[PDB]
RNA sequence: AUUCUAUGAUUAGUGUGAACGAAAAUAGAGCAGCCUAUUAAAAUAAGUAAAAUGGCUUUAAAGCUGUUUGAAUAUUGUGGG
RNA sequence: UAGAUGUGCAUAGUUAAACCGAUCAUUAAAAUAAUGAAUAGUGUCUAAAGUUAGACCCGAAGCCUGGUGAUCUUACUAUAGUCAGGACUAUAAAGGUCCGAACGGGUUAUCGUUGCAAAGAUAUCCGAAGAACUAUGGUAAGCGAGUGAAAGACAACACUGACUAGGAUAGCUGGUUUUCUGCGAAACCUAUAAUAGUAGGCAAUUUAAGUAACAUCUUAGUAGGUACAGA
RNA sequence: UUAUCGGUGAGUAUGUAGACUCGGAAUGACAAAGAUGAAUCUUGAAUAAUCAGACAUAGAAUGAUAAGGUUGUAUGUCAAAAGGGAAACAGCCCAGAACAAGAGUUAAGGUUCCAAAAUUAUUAUUAAGUGAAAUAAAGAAAGUUUUUAUA
RNA sequence: AACAAAGCACUUUGCAAAAAGACGAUAAGUCUAAGUAUUGAGUGUGAUUUC
RNA sequence: UAACUGUGCAGAUACAGUUUACCUCUAGUUAGACGAGAAGACCCUAUGCAGCUUUACUGUUACUAAUUAUUGAAUACGAAUCGUAUUAUUAAACCUUAAAUUAAGGAACAAUUGUUAGAAGACAGUUUAGGCCCCAUAAAGAGUAAAUGGGUGUGUCUAAAA
RNA sequence: AAAUUAGAUGUAAAAAAAAAAUCUUAUGAGGGCGGAUCCGCUUCUAAUAUUUUUUUGUAGUUAUUAUUAUAAUAAUAAUCAUGUUUAUUACUUAAAAAGCUUAAUGGCUUAAUCUUGCCUUACUGUUUGAUUAACAACAAAUCUUACAGUCGCGUAAGCGGGGCAUAGGAUCACAAGAUACAAAAAGGAAAGAUCUUGGAUUUUUGGAAAAGCUACGCUAGGGAUAACAGGCUAAUUUGCGCAAGAGUGUACAAAAUGAGUGCGCGGUUUGGCACCUCGAUGUCGGCUUGACUAAUCCUCAUGGAUGCAGAAACUAUGUAGGGUACGACUGUUCGUCGAUUAAAAAGUUACAUGAGCUGGGUUAAAUACGUCGUGAGACAGUAUGGUU
């Protein structure tokens, strides 16, 4: 004696739906989800908005399968012709919007300080042509150099920074959420971002080969002027 | 006795842990997870 | 001060459980204070308090106890809770 | 005269809990972002009830404690008594010798079976100087076991552990007493050292608030593969 | 070299079916609207009994295609339901008893007598008391009737 | 036909303060025993004959 | 307070049908009244009991060993303090004989107390009552029993990279 | 026989236009009419589908042939190709099978498989609707939604709260982290409380630390049939019949005989069931006394029998009036034998009959032996004894 599964359908054509019932429990795709329909982890379908089951096939969509859909009309005849356009329901209530404006306070009901924050503190005219790319990249060099100089000034005032905030009991200290975003904002892990670019790296592969080659030509130069002198 | 039930403590200090199985003829287990005090993906690295 | 009755209380608490189960306080019955005790007693208490261990009681405290050990001397802050 | 006194419940919710409070709780900071919870009590009588007490009534075998009994019977103990006659044997008297009365047993059969008898009658049979039998006292018995030529034998109606007094339970069985009126089941599922039980459901009853209630049919629609038929 | 043995290919060939179903009912199930109906339903408050069921009909499992056997399913009755019929009868066929009256009207079932009501009409068979309210079989044979052929 | 039994066998008991054994909510102590290894207790066997 | 056949909680004096029989006693007899009595006899049940057994569960003891205390000396040795070994002791621990002593012997053992460990059914109490998954059975929704039929079923594997 | 590799369907790729009809749809004409968008009616246009419908066109290019004056015309064949022919792209290619952690079932081929790149959402808190109100309760479970937080992949849309689906148990105690709730005079602490997590043949898996005997058994009950008989059934039988006829009978089926079978009756043996508690495990024996049945051992009548000459005997049809004795050995009936006899046949009746007898039996406690068990004990054992 086992317990019973009970599969098989939980609704049938035209009844009444709200999103998630369970309309069909199968091992395997029996009926495959259709309009307005999800498919959960074990196969089983749900409505996902209010309307009424309906049991159909869509050639259009596979030649060999058969659906469940919910269309908002009991009188509706799914699958619907491609070509008309979508029958959808806003599903919304309409609210008067909030009045919410910037009013923290500084004080608590005791007088004492919300939040207290404390700071941290510690080649004729192709030579022409060269000079204006060394120039653009001379001066971006600069310009990178004379702006990553400022996110160091940013970073070490934000890691140093500590706002105590008053929580229970009287007692002072920094939240842990706070502590979090110290290192930076959120929406990526610091670190697994690439600090350095490929066409950058490429570059610097470039320059180092030149020097080995060019410490080859004043090497070998410089031994022609030692032969000279011997001779 | 073949499968161990080990201890991945985060790495920010804030006492926060998952719990995972591994065989014991492997390595240890090293992931980023979502450390839910400090709110942020940290790195978590097993207990011993 | 003690004793008797009810409430406090199928409570605090204990126990795997089943169950077991206080005290403060309140009300009533009685009421009484003393050592020169209204019938003749203390020169204010040392193998004692307490500790380890084996049990009892119990909530781990307090209390009772066999074995082995073992203190201090008054609010000018000594000793018990 | 005046003032105080004497349990309790409700008046505020919320969380594990406090802080907090018409707001509170989770959100590791908070914030209508989300989710849950908000508004007549109290006393009395009549009746039906849950709980704890004997608990609707009657009924065990047993277990523990305190007492009683060895005038029955078993063994031992002290003091006493009894055993016609004959035969054999080494003795006058030396033998668990022989036949056989008293006495002590109880072998076989019959009767009896609300008997004369809660162990008898008749006949038959066994021992009958010995490990014999009998009398009057004494000692030893009931958590442990007294006594036992040993049979779970006997210890005064009872003994695989007596009698008496005190303290029980029983999911098991039986019984539960006047009339009229209205409604009216189940013998199924789940759990259970459970299956003779019980609990939660399904669900019978009472009487209030609701109903786009429930049942049946018609019309259109939907799920699912049996009978049949087929290869 | 075989209308021998096995194997393979073809067949719109024949059969077989709990785990074959291309085809495919009825029944039953779900829900919508309308209608009808005897409140039969839901909720609130209060609060039960019951937890070996039995037989009948259909269809199965099991047994041996045995059991008044055992075990599911569908429907009913009994259980807790008297009355009429089944000779007597828990479970079958009818029908649900508040009390009377009536050659009243009917169900199931019956109508010669016991015993209320037909010895009522029509057409055939049976001659064995077969039979008449619980079918003993295969089979045999100048029993007899009818039909179809036939001399 | 069972128990006992005489006979036989084995184990244990040296008695110097308690011989062993039995008994004593548990001891002093009692039986053993006014006994002493040929004594006492326990165990099995069951005269004798053959073993 | 009849016989037969049938029926029926399944063996009828009492029901159905038929049959038979004047009323009422006496003495005999025991076929039936599932005759009376004995809860006498058998099986099953109870999370009822009793006794017994054991390599059942949990315990207490017989018994063995160690140890603080009663309990001190002398010497030797090992690590003034500890521990070990031996010797002696009216030379008043304690023990035995002995009204019970400057007597005799034993002797720091024994014995007793507390603690600890081991240990006999010798004794006591109590117990002894298999989940999950798939298919068919299953009757065209779900459900559906049987020491029913099938399954070399399952009590898991898996951090993703060298 | 069994090792690797290569294979194993077909089609299409210049291009159509146009007429009406049948529905169906449309957030098209804000159509019209009833009650811009709702609802019921509705004409028109548009789109999809369908017709076998109504057709028209089916070229151009390369080449061939024919006529015409290298060109023109007609027919025929080829024609995806401005593209590294290994072409490419789209559709098509039964079922089963392989693969998807593991059996089976279902599903997936348009991905749930495979390969590769980057990743670790196998995330934290709370929360929605369902499983025709999970398991016909509760709980542990299964699927699913939303919000906040912040991460991955992706051009983007978006997807992600492990796995294609269906096979891994709580509390208590204990342990490791967090929470900052309470802290028994007070300041701390201990021991508690919330959240997360771990170690379980907690495998009797809603969750005890657990062996037997009693024939000396006790009590309370049920008689779920247990020792009997009755009741239902008839597998089996040491109970029978009928039908058919392989075969035997020197010949010749049916004088006799009758394989393996079929259709049956009946309730004696061994069984099944369990409505039912009662006189039992050899369920039965002997004695006394019967009553009934007929499937006949004796006695009476009789058919068949190349296999009835006579006699005897065989087979069958009528017939149950009266008989079927006596003893020995076997616990018993089972049986076996002795000698007579016309013959020494069977069955039913609660072993027919123990409020008629017996105790051969139906059950004990004693004792010995045998077998089994560590033991208490057990045995359908054996022998003696045992209030009817
Ligand atoms: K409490
Ligand atoms: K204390
Ligand atoms: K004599
Ligand atoms: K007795
Ligand atoms: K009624
Ligand atoms: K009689
Ligand atoms: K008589
Ligand atoms: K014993
Ligand atoms: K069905
Ligand atoms: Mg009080
Ligand atoms: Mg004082
Ligand atoms: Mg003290
Ligand atoms: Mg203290
Ligand atoms: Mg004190
Ligand atoms: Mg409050
Ligand atoms: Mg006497
Ligand atoms: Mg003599
Ligand atoms: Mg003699
Ligand atoms: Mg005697
Ligand atoms: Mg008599
Ligand atoms: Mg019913
Ligand atoms: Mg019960
Ligand atoms: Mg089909
Ligand atoms: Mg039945
Ligand atoms: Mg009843
Ligand atoms: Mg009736
Ligand atoms: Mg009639
Ligand atoms: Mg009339
Ligand atoms: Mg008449
Ligand atoms: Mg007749
Ligand atoms: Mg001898
Ligand atoms: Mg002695
Ligand atoms: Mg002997
Ligand atoms: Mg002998
Ligand atoms: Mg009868
Ligand atoms: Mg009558
Ligand atoms: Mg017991
Ligand atoms: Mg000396
Ligand atoms: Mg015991
Ligand atoms: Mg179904
Ligand atoms: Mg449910
Ligand atoms: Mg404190
Ligand atoms: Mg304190
Ligand atoms: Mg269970
Ligand atoms: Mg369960
Ligand atoms: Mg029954
Ligand atoms: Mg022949
Ligand atoms: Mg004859
Ligand atoms: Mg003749
Ligand atoms: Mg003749
Ligand atoms: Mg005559
Ligand atoms: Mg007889
Ligand atoms: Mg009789
Ligand atoms: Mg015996
Ligand atoms: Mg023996
Ligand atoms: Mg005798």
């Amino acid at each position: 004696r086992t317990i019973p599964k009970k599969l098989g359908a939980k609704k049938t054509g035209d009844q009444y739906v709200i999103p998630g019932n369970i309309i069909y429990k199968q091992r395997g795709t029996l009926w495959h989800p259709g309009e307005n329909t999800i498919m959960g982890r074990d196969h089983t379908i749900h409505a996902a908005v209010a309307g009424y089951v309906k049991y159909y096939r869509d050639p259009q969509l596979h030649p060999d399968r058969q659906y469940i859909g919910v269309v908002f009309n009991r009188n509706d005849k799914l699958p619907y012709p491609k070509d008309a356009p979508r029958k959808r329901k806003l599903g919304l209530v309409a609210v008067p919007r909030k009045v919410e404006e910037v009013e923290k306070p500084t004080m608590s009901a005791s007088g004492l300080p919300l939040f207290v924050t404390r700071h941290e503190t510690i080649s004729s005219v192709i030579a022409e042509l060269i000079k204006e790319k060394l120039a653009a990249r001379a001066e971006y060099n600069a310009r990178q150099s004379a702006l990553r100089k400022l996110q160091q000034q940013k970073m070490l005032a934000r890691r140093g920074t500590r706002v105590l905030r008053l929580m229970n009991n009287y007692s002072y200290r920094e939240t842990n959420w706070e502590i979090g975003r110290l290192i930076g904002d959120p929406g990526s892990v610091p670190g697994t971002e690439k600090v350095g670019s490929r066409k950058a790296k490429f570059r610097a592969r470039r320059r180092r080969r030149n020097t080995f080659l060019l410490g080859i030509k004043e090497r070998k130069l410089a031994k022609a002027d030692r032969r000279e002198e011997y001779r | 006795s073949r499968i161990i039930n080990v201890r991945l403590i985060s790495m920010a200090m804030t006492g926060y842990f998952y719990t995972f199985t591994r065989p014991r003829t492997s390595l240890p287990m090293s992931m980023l997870k979502y450390d839910p005090i400090v709110r942020r993906k940290v790195l978590f690295l097993e207990q011993k």
